[PDB]
Order: structure tokens, then C-alpha cells, then sequence
């Protein structure tokens, strides 16, 4: 009876009934690579991990019997894919279980910036009282009309396509930029495509990020590029925290070149309003990295990951795997 | 987040995964 | 030159350049019918008013030269229409200047209830810290999946039709109830229609109010009807404050029969969290009656109202008026 | 029991089981007012009629016991509404039973003009043989690209609204003209509105008629107005035959000012290609007035008309009637 | 100056101004591989060809200086891709120039089957006269209601996605089958996906083919599979002629198991109604393989193909090529 | 459009509406 | 009933010495039990035994389908059942499959490797007719991977 | 909400509507 | 499909591609 370990977690009520007659389940509840028990490093066949722990090549070499790693989610930028292939370890993930949940959360943030609703609710709890019409025009100053505006999207993937369809019902004009796609994808969906990142920033009133975090796009929104945006634009980020330089973003908000920004992922987590470069920056909305959670979505992704482990144990690698991301590098 | 008022912290129930937390 | 008075206001920078060579403009900045200057009650031909002041039959009889009243907005439930017709006073309004602004604000409130975003942002400012995945599932507990749900609409008017079109892009199933419409309106838009209010409440997971406040629907959501809704439903109100009994709503929130409620208009205004029947009620979102404001919308409605006055002075009543609501009662 | 007569018809298999225990059913199969039996003119309480027979004031005076007329369909321009009110006769109809059938047929005609499909199929049956690519470009010469074009609609009713929603999915730009509607109807649907008929014709590449045939719009597309259209436009008519002057249309097709025309209703019926002003006119598509027929639609409209008669006999007029069109004129 | 030859064509008015200062242009107007001039087989560097000529391995070996083949269109099933790679010949095509033209033509055929329009127009030209309502119900017998039906799509590519979006506006229910796609593609577009071809045929009322003609799907709709469809279904084919067995289709139409069929491509071309297995088959609509033609589309695809040749001559193969389909097989 | 080959055109079946066509 | 309401396995566990005291232990040893009402039952071959099983299964709330190519028309009308026309369609919409046919020369190894992949995720299988209708080599692999929850 | 630090509150500018507030 | 009534079929105009048709 092999051993399967959950690296960062404590609850295993869903995976246990599946992997009970083929393996032995255990958890570590670790927060770093130095908090892994010695028994795991010697007698582990498979592992399950969330986004809260990062594994490097040195960490991978400490395992002596690992054969497969399954990531519960869609992102795998916290695992060294190429290094694991050389050592003979397969990496899997759940590609699409929260596509629609993330798309709905992106639209919610966009509407909050135009039709100010979170800020108005926050003002009432602080004790602000508004009675006359002139007071109403002042507290809610800054709202705009959605129809006629231009929306820019960086990366037209599963989530990117879902956002584009919903944005057209409100009257937006949609552009996108993606250098890894084929020709004619925009013809099917009736969108407009640009060829350079600079051209997208020149003609956009709201920018949303939906790309992946590879090694060629770290700090994509840096100091130089943030000065190419329009006067008084918005910014929404729900993909990854490493795509935006928070130090340069804070200066833009203070000077007024950017009207507002809604963020769901940050460079350093967990996030606190009293620490970091964004300690005192006006017009900011933040959420604790929960743009994927749902009652149905949580159960679906946990069951799929458990069944991927069972096929690997009672089959062959990587012939029996459905979602393998390091097949080319695997030897 | 349930408060653990398990005063008589005995071990007459081995009901689940093996705890290997350090 | 005749005299035109703004009953409740102080700013007249937009109306002044229009009505400068045909009349004399003045303002009162009154909050009640007892704060109107004596000169206005004797030498006023027209008047402009917002929603913050109510006029009854006794108040109307005090005017000696009034001939026309123009309401800056779409609602006129605060003016006795029938009584003004007998005295020989015409009432006008601006029918559609903020149709799309109100429709966008309604969708923003719906998304906040499903994908909890205002509550998550509020928690971070209070100092809550979440690091592990188990903590994330607890703070954001209650989020649901939009696709497959049923949306119920009461009153299919200008705003009601706009909301229905936008709700179909997210996967909602739309029903509506309207007893004053003709046959086949749902065929054109591809919707579903019911015949009784009770049937709508039985098969709805989210209820939105978009009707008008006449004398046959005061306290439409009363104590008896609130018990006919499903277990764990939502409620959104952005039309008028007199359609909902706040005393009965508070009890439902505490017992848990209603999961949440978003309100933009209340029975007593201005609204304060420390006063009223809703002093301590969980899962509540409130805004200070600002679902109509926009930079473009504000200018458009003020210019249209000013030009309606000029046509009446330099024309004939009610032949020259475009939007008259008491033409039948006028003698 | 009273007598109910079907003026123009022979089949009564659907109405008979409903009106069997309250009245006596009979049919006349008449083609003109002079072919009605003498017994009907003296002992008839109600009548049912299609669009193939026209009744004038002189014809109505010949009836001695008629009390109600029910029209199976949505149009009632073949009955003198005002004259029947003076004599004390109520007129009813079925407002919406084939809204979606007519909207789908309108879209089919539009696509045939752009993507030539009926003409290509007709050519093959005549024996035309095409092998090389150059031959293909010649037989199908004239096809255009739909996206970017402008569509003009005259009359935004039940059918007009259905067509507008379907046309936006193909990339059309939609305008409409309607002088009897209120303000802000275009805001809800996100369309564009013009104020004059001449302005609509100047900026349209395809014109569709969806209005009613009252006494102020006979021969709406006359000789003078047909010269205000663009060079090489289309024309679709599916509402009524009296709205278009066929003599002026034929000259436009020959000279080339109009690229094509699809017609479903004509001034003189039945239609034949060998007779009339359109005997020899290129680029013409005609159908035998069957844009409403469907298996489900036919049964639905016949049952509704039968039940309207039963309510009138066993009730009071016009309190028990649901769809009455001459209530104001009724005395 | 090298020589470039157009294998099947006579008109070169668009390619000549581009390839005039870098090569020599010539045409052959050939209908078979045996009609190619001897000079071409010895002194040709590049070639352009339509879909009317087929090249095999034996034909390719006869060329002594060919280096690149450019196909004007999107399909390349008439060229042996693998064999050309071994000999050192690159194959290119134009991926997306008529995506929207083909999607519009597919929708036109679907509407003709439900709302019979081509057949009604054909009947009038034959001299049929219809006057009464009973005659109308008989000539147009078979029309159905679109809303509530199920549409099945085989192959979700560029054209397949375009058709799905337009079909939802009419009330269709859309399913698709594609075994070469990743997971979650249906989540973005909000569609439904099946896993087997048999399951798609069981629950479909209209079947459309949009896949490619590889070596694993020849005669996909064979005798055995045609008996698994529902009683009284439709069939639309606009992709390729080799996917349907015409001998088995003819028997189904006669017995009545298939209500109708619209075809744009056939096994043997050119098509004639007096020859072939479909000589006498009721309820058939055919077009002469012209679902791609448009005034704008024709010019766009010819210019792109010409510029692909120029880059190859003045660059390196296959580094300078944008759309290469045999890069893996190229040595 | 069914062809009426009712040779023995008798009237032993009064099954429907009253025919009042002229 | 043994597959849904696990009873043989629970009795076997007690004899091996397993001890369960708390409620959490009860939920773990008996994990996998389901609710019978609302499920679909598929029958292959409606003979003497097949008809007897169908009548008894309706009292528990099952939904019954059957497949038989050698029967006449209207047999399902008398018993109020539902009939399909192909074997593949029966496997797609069934949560429990029972075999009641005969072993002729046209149905040897009816449940082979290819057909066992057309069943639902987590279905049951009961065989009491003949041994030659099921390929045991392919069945063993399905149980290990988890595509079939159990088999009697 | 601009703070009115108009110390020398004189009336050398009659620039707008007539103020009739009570 | 233009009818070629080029009676005096001379060759004083070499205006386009090289015709290599067999
Ligand atoms: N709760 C959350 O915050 C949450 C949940 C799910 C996914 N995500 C993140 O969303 C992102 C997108 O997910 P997906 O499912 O749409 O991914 P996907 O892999 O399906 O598509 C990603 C797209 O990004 C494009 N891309 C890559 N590099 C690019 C670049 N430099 N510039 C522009 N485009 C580029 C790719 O070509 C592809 O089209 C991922 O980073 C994922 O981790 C976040
Ligand atoms: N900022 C704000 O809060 C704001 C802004 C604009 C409008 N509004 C309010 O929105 C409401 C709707 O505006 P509109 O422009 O759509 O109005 P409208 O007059 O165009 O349409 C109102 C609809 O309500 C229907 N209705 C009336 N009584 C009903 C009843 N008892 N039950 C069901 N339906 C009933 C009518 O038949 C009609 O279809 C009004 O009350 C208006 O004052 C609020
Ligand atoms: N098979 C058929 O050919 C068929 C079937 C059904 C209906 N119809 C015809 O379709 C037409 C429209 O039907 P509907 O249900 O949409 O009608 P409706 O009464 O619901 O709407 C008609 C619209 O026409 C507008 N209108 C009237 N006069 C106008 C004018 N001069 N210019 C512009 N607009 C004008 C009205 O204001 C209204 O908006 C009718 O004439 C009807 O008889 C034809
Ligand atoms: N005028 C015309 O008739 C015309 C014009 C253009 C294209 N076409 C034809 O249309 C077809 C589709 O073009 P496209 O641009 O959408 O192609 P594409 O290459 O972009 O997409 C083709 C799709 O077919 C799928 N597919 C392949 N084999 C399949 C199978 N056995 N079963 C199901 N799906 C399968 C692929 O995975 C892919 O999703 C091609 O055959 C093309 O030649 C015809
Ligand atoms: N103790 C035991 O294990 C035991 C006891 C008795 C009977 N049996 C077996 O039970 C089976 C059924 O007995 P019965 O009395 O009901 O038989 P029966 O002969 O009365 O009925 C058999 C049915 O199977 C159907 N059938 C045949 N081939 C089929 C196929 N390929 N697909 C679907 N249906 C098919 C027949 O048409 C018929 O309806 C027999 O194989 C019998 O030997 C086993």
C-alpha cells in the first residue's frame, strides 16, 4: 500500500473515500519546503499541492521515490517543469473547473470601477450622511457611461474568451493581443486584433490581464510601460501577482494618471493594507485571492485530482494520464 | 474554526489520515 | 419677465443660459413646503423640483399663478397628479435619460450577492488575515454558481427590458410578471411570462423590483408575501422605497429565510446604519440613492427640463408639450 | 342554438369540438360578398374570416343579427372598423401567434439576397454546367459581405423587434423609424433612431417593411420616394401589398437602381409570373403569402379564435372580450 | 528570373503586379496532371493551384526544380503532404479569409429547410396557382418551429464556432463532437459536449458537417451510421464531398427516414441533376460549390498567396513562411 | 386534394357542419 | 440491495475484528451507500426471469429500461416500461446493469473490452445468467481503476 | 464643499440667480 | 464569356502572363 501525501492541507474528506483501497493518505500542513516530514521524503509516490508552496530543483532532488505530482488548479508556475522532467517526474493539473467563476468575478470588478458601489457602501458605514442632491453628486463623483468605451484584453485563453462574450452585451468595444495564436481566431468571434503591446495600451480605456506567468513576461507592467497608457485609465488583475510592478503602480495612483485599480493577486501574500508599497494609495480595491471559489467548483476539482492519482498507480506513465504538462521534457 | 474544548484529550478514536505534520 | 423658481436646489449653472432672455430664474433650497418664500407663492409661473420634496393638494392650493410643473427625472409619485389637473396645472417629466445607468447598477448588485466582493473587501480593511486555503473557504463561504439559476422580474418597462437582455449572457433563466402589458411581448424577446405574483415567487431564486409606485401596490412585499418565497433567496430593490416593508424584511434576514438583500432606496431618507428597523441585520448592502448619476446623464436631463419650460412660456399648453402625464385630467 | 358561420373556408375540424354544445357551426366557402347564402345574412350571430375577403359598410348593413366578428390572424385592414362600431358590431383578432415564424422568414429572404442561394439552385435545374473557378465567379457574381452593412426597419412592433435582435448576431448596423412610439425605447434595446423617412432611406443598404396599413401610408414606396434610395440597394416586403407601388418598382429593377427585391405579399392576389407589371423584371423572388404557416402555429390560432366566440355568447360584450380593436367606436 | 506557374487558371490580373520584379508568371489552365507543359516540369520554382486538380506522389516526382506549393484556400486534402516533405517541398495555404462567408451560407441552408422558401419559389415558376387558405397549407406542408430544436455540429473549428454563435439567437440547442480538442472549450462558449459520434446522432434533429477530410474519416456518414439518426431529420454538408456516401443517402430520402438534405459539395464534380446516384431523389437542394465566394474575399485570398511566394524567393525556407503545414515532415 | 371516387354518391352519413355554399 | 445498502461487506468487517464506536467511524466503514429512489435500472433480455425482476424493482422507486431485439411490438405497453433499440443507448443511461439473456452463438463475450468503456462513471454490474457473457480479464482492470464501483 | 474664507464679505459681484432662501 | 469577335487576330499586344497551355 503506497503512500500519498498532501503537502499543504489538513482536510482530506473528499480524497479519502477514493484513495482508500489503493494507497495510504497522509497530510503535512506545511508552509515551506523545510517543514516536510522525513518519512515523506523517503516513502512518497505521489503528492498533492495548492498554490501556497513553491518547489525548486534543489527541493525536488530531496525526494527519493516521487513519481507524479498533481496540482489542484490551473496554474503550475510554482513548479520547475523542466527540472522535474529530467528527474523522471510527471506533472498534472486540472485545466478547466472554474472558468465561469473567474469570468464572473472579473466582470464584477469592472462594474465596481465604473458604477462606484463598494466605495459608496463603505462611506455609509463610516457615518457619512447625504441628504441633498448636491451632496449626492459629490460623494459619487467619477461615475461614467459604459457604452462607447474600449476594453483591452491581454491573453485570449479560456477565461479571456468568456470575458469577451459577456462584455459585448454592455456596449463595450473589445480588442485583444496574443502572439501565440493562429490566424482567423478573431473572425469567428467577431473581435479586433492588434499586433503589438504598445498599440493596445494607446487605444484602451480599461486593461485586464489574463495571460500566463512564463519567463518572458515577468513584470510586464513595469515603470516604462505604465507611462504609455491613457490619461485616467483603469486596471484589473486577476491572473498572477508577478505581472505587475506594485512600486510603479503606487506612484501612478497618487499622481492621478490612473483613476483606479482592482487587484485579486499580489506579489507578496497574504495581503495587508498596513504593509507594502500600497500602504497609502487612493482608489484601490483588493480581494484575498478568492476569484475561483464556489460550492460546486470546489468539489469538482478535488474529485478530479484524486482520480488522476489512482490511474497512475494502477496504470502506466504517461500513457494513462489525461492532463500532462511536461510530456516533452519527460524521459 | 470550531473551538476545541476537548478537555479529556484522549486517543480512543483513530478516524482518518495519518498526521505527519512537523 | 416671468419668474421661474427651483424649489429644492442651489446650483443653476446649466438652466441659467437657456432661460435668461425669456424668464427670471430663482432658487429656494427648501426642504419642506413650509420653507417656500412668500414671493414664490404669488408670482411663480413654473417650477422645477427633484425627488426630495412632496406636494399635496393643500400645498398646490397655496399657489396663485402656477401653470406648469416639470420634474427632473422619471418618477412623479411625489406629486398629486389628479388634484393638479383640476386646478389647471400641467405636469411634465424626463422619461428616459438614465435607462442604461440604472440597468448597469442593477447588474452590479446582483453580482455582489453571488460573487461576494464588497464583503470580502470590507473584511480586509477590518484587519482580517487569511493565509491557508481552509481560511479562504471560510471567509468566502456562500458563493454560488450563476449558470442554471432563475431570475424573476416584476415590471417589464424600459429598465426591466434592459436588465433582461444583459442577464441572459450570464446563463440566467428569466421570468417576468406584468398585468398591464399586451399579448406577445415575450415572444419578441424570447422570455417566459407568468400570470400571478404568487407563481413568480414560488419558482424564483432572485427577485428584482422594477415597477412603479401607484396606489394599488403599496407595501407589495409585505409580511404575508415574504413567506411565499423560496428558502434562501435574494432580493434587489432599486425602484422605490414604499414597495417593501422593512419591518418584515429584518426578521427574515435574522432567521435565515433570506440569504441577502441589496437596497438602493428606503422608506425613510437619508439612510443611516445606526437607526431604523434595519439597525442590526446581517447580509445587507445599501447605497445612498445614487443608481442614476453619471457625468453625461446629469447634463442631459437638466438641459431637457429647461427647454420644456421655454416651450410652455412661448407656446400653448398642452399642445406644445412633449411629455405630459396629466393630459386626461387637465381641464 | 345560435348559428356561427365561416365565411371563407371549408375545413372546420378544430372549431367543431369547441362550439358544439353552445352554437351551430356552418361554412360558406365564399370568395366574394355576393356569394353569401341568404340564411346567413338573416340568422348569423358570429362569423370567422381569413384575409381573402373584404367587407365594406354596404356589406355590413346587409346583416340583420350579426354581433361579433373574429379575424383569424393579426391584420384587420380588410374590415371597416369605424363603420362596424356605429352599427354595434365588435371586432376581435389573434394578436401574437406567429411572431417568431414571420421573423424567421424575413431573415431567410435577407440571406438569399446577399448569399445567392435560390438563384444558384434554379440555374442548376435549367442545365447550367460549371467546372472551372472562373465559371464559378461568373454565375455567382454579386455576392457581398454582410458585416459592416446598415439595415433599415420601418415600424418597430412585435415582428420588428424580433428581427432587430437576430440581425445583430450577423454584424448588421440597425436603424429604425417609428413616429408613434414613446421616448427611450431604443435605449433599452441599444438601437439607433431617426426622425424622418427621408433620412432613413439615405443611409440604408437594405430596407424592410413591418408597419401596418392604415389610411395615411397607402403606397408608401411611391415613384418619388424610390428615387431617394441608395445606388444598388435591396428591398424586402412581408407586411402588406398596398405599401409598395409595383409599377414604379419594375422600372427601378430594369434600370439597375435596385439590385434585387424579395416579396411575399402583392397588390393583386393570387400572384402569377406571367401577369402584372412585374411580368419581366430581373432579380425577383416571390412567395405565395405563406410567411406565417407552421404546424404548431396553425392549430394555436384556430383554437384561440373559437374560444373567443364562446365567451361572447355566454357572457357580455365587450366586457368578456380580451382582444377588441373597436372598443372606442363601439356604442 | 525564376518561373512561377499557375497550374489551373487563366486570369492573373492580381498576382502579376506583385510578382513582376522578382519572378516570371505563367499559366497552364490544366485539368489533369497529364496536361502540364514540359517546360513547367523542368523550370518551375513555385506553383499555385485551386481545388480542381489532385497531385499524387508519382506526379510530384516528375518535377525537377519545384521548391514550394501554395494552395489558394483553406483545404489541402488534394495534395500528398507526407510525400512532398520527403522530396523537400513546402506546402502553404491561406487559413482564414472566408470564415464568415461560409458561416452565413450554412445558416441560409438551414433556414431553407425549416421555412421552405426555395421550394415555394420554384413551384410558382412552374405555373402552380394557389388562392384559398387550404391550398396554402398544402403547398407549404412540412414547415416547423425552430425554437426548441436541437442542432448537432461535427467539428468545432473556425467555421464551427461561428455557426454556433449565430444559431443561439434563433433558439436552437447546440451540441458538438470533437475528439482532438482540449478540456473546457465548451465552458467558455457555454455549449454542451458529447464523447461519441453515436450519442450525437441519437439526440439531434439537424446535423451539420464541419470537419476535415483526413484518412480516418472517409465516408463518415455510411450505410450503418445513417440508420442511427432520428426519424425525420435534416442533413447539411458544406465541408467536403468524401464525408458522405451518396448511394446510401439516396435510399434514405426515398423511404422517408430523412426529411431533406442540402448539399454544397459532392463526390463527383461538376454536379448534374440528370446523372449520379441522386438522379431522382425528393427534397434535395444543391449548389455549385460556391459557399466561399465574395467580392472582398476573392481579392484578399489572391493577394495573400502572391506575397507568400515572394517571401520564399527572397528569404529562406521554412523560416520566412508564416503558414506551413508540412514543417514536421520537411527535411 | 384527395381524389373523390365516391361513385355511389349517397347520403347515409351526415357527419359535420351544415354546408351552405352557393 | 447488497451493492447499494452495503450489508455483506459490513458483516465481513466485524468478523475480521474491526471495532467502530463513534459516529465518524460509522461514516467511514460504510462509505459508499446511496439512495435507491431516482436511479435507473437496465435489463438485457426480457424473458421469464426478466419480467419478474422488473415488477419487483418498481416498488423500490427504480426507473426501468430494457433491450430485447427478438420481441414483438407493444410488450412494454402492457407492463408500462420503456424500451430502447440499441445496446449502446442502454449503457449510456444506466446506473445498474443486469444480464438475463441466453447464451447463443451471436452474443459470446457480450461485455467485452470495447463495450465496458461505454458505461457510466461508477456503475454496478450483476450477472446471474451465464459465465460466457462477460470477459473477466477486462472486468478486473475496470474494478482496479475505479470505473466500476462494484460487481456481484 | 469648498471652504468659504471670504473674510471681506462684500457684495461687489451680483453674478447669478436671485437668492430667495429663507 | 465575352464573345471574341477579334477578326484581325494579330499580335501587336503582348500584355500579360506567358501562355503555356497545351
Ligand atoms: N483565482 C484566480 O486568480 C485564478 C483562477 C484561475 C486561473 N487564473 C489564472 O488565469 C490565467 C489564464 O488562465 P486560462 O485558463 O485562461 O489560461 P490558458 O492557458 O487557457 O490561456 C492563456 C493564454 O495566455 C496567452 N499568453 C501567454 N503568454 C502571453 C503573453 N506574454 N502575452 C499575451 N498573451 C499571452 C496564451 O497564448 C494563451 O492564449 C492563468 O495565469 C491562471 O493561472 C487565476
Ligand atoms: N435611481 C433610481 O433609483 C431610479 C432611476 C430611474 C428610475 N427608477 C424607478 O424605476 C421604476 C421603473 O422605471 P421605468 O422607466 O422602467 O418605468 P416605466 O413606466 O417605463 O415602466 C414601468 C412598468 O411597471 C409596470 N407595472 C406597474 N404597476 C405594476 C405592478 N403592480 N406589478 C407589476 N408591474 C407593474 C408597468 O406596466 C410598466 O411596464 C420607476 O419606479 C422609477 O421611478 C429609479
Ligand atoms: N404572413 C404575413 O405576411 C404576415 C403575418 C403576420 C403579420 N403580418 C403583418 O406584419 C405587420 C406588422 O405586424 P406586428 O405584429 O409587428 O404589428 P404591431 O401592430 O404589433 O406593430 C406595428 C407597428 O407599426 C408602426 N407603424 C404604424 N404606422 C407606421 C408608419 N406609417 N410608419 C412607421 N411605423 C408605423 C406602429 O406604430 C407599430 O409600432 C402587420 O401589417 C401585419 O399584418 C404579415
Ligand atoms: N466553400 C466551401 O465549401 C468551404 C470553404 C472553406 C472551408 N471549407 C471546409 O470546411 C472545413 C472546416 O474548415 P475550418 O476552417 O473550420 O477548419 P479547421 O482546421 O480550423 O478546424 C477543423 C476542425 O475539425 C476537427 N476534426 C477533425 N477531424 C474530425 C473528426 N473525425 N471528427 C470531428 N471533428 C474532427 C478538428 O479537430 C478541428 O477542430 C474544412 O474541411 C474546409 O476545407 C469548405
Ligand atoms: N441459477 C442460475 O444461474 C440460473 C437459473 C435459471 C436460469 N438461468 C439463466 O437465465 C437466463 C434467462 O432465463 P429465462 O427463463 O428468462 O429465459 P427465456 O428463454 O425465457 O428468455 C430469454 C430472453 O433473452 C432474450 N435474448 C436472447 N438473446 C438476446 C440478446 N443477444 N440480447 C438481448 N436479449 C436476448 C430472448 O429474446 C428472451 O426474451 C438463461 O440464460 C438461463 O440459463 C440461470
Amino acid at each position: 500500500r503506497p503512500l500519498v501525501a498532501l503537502l499543504d492541507g489538513r482536510d482530506c474528506t473528499v480524497e479519502m473515500p477514493i484513495l482508500k483501497d489503493v494507497a495510504t493518505v497522509a497530510f503535512c500542513d506545511a508552509q515551506s519546503t523545510q517543514e516536510i516530514h522525513e518519512k515523506v521524503l523517503n516513502e512518497a509516490v505521489g503528492a498533492l499541492m495548492y498554490h501556497t508552496i513553491t518547489l525548486t530543483r534543489e527541493d525536488l532532488e530531496k525526494f527519493k521515490a516521487l513519481r507524479i505530482i498533481v496540482r489542484i488548479g490551473s496554474g503550475f508556475d510554482n513548479i520547475d517543469i523542466k527540472s522535474a522532467g529530467d528527474l523522471g517526474i510527471a506533472v498534472c493539473n486540472v485545466p478547466a473547473a472554474s472558468v465561469e467563476e473567474t469570468a464572473d468575478s472579473t466582470l464584477c470588478h469592472i462594474l465596481n470601477l465604473y458604477r462606484r458601489a463598494t466605495w459608496l457602501h463603505q462611506a455609509l458605514r463610516e457615518g457619512t450622511r447625504v441628504q441633498s442632491v448636491e451632496q449626492i453628486r459629490e460623494v459619487a463623483s467619477g461615475a461614467a457611461r459604459i457604452r462607447g468605451e474600449t476594453l483591452g484584453i491581454i491573453g485570449l485563453g479560456r477565461v479571456g474568451q468568456a470575458v469577451a462574450l459577456r462584455a459585448k452585451a454592455f456596449g463595450f468595444n473589445v480588442l485583444f493581443y496574443d502572439p501565440y495564436l493562429s490566424d482567423g481566431v478573431e473572425r469567428a468571434l467577431g473581435l479586433q486584433r492588434v499586433s503589438t503591446l504598445q498599440d493596445l495600451l494607446f487605444h484602451s480605456d480599461c486593461v485586464t490581464l489574463h495571460c500566463g506567468l512564463n519567463e518572458h513576461n515577468h513584470h510586464l507592467i513595469n515603470d516604462f510601460t505604465v507611462k504609455q497608457m491613457r490619461q485616467g485609465a483603469f486596471l484589473v488583475n486577476t491572473a498572477r501577482g508577478g505581472l505587475v510592478d506594485e512600486k510603479a503602480l503606487a506612484q501612478a495612483l497618487k499622481e492621478g494618471r490612473i483613476r483606479g485599480a482592482a487587484l485579486d493577486v499580489h506579489e507578496s501574500e497574504p495581503f495587508s493594507f498596513s504593509q507594502g508599497p500600497l500602504k497609502d494609495a487612493p482608489n484601490l480595491i483588493c480581494t484575498p485571492h478568492a476569484a475561483w471559489y464556489s460550492e460546486q467548483a470546489s468539489i469538482e476539482m478535488r474529485e478530479e485530482a484524486a482520480r488522476e492519482i489512482r490511474r497512475a498507480i494502477t496504470g502506466r506513465i504517461p500513457d494513462s494520464l489525461k492532463n500532462c504538462v511536461n510530456k516533452d521534457h519527460l524521459t | 474554526e470550531a473551538l476545541d474544548l476537548s478537555m479529556k484529550s484522549v486517543p480512543w478514536l483513530k478516524a482518518g489520515a495519518l498526521d505527519l505534520s512537523v
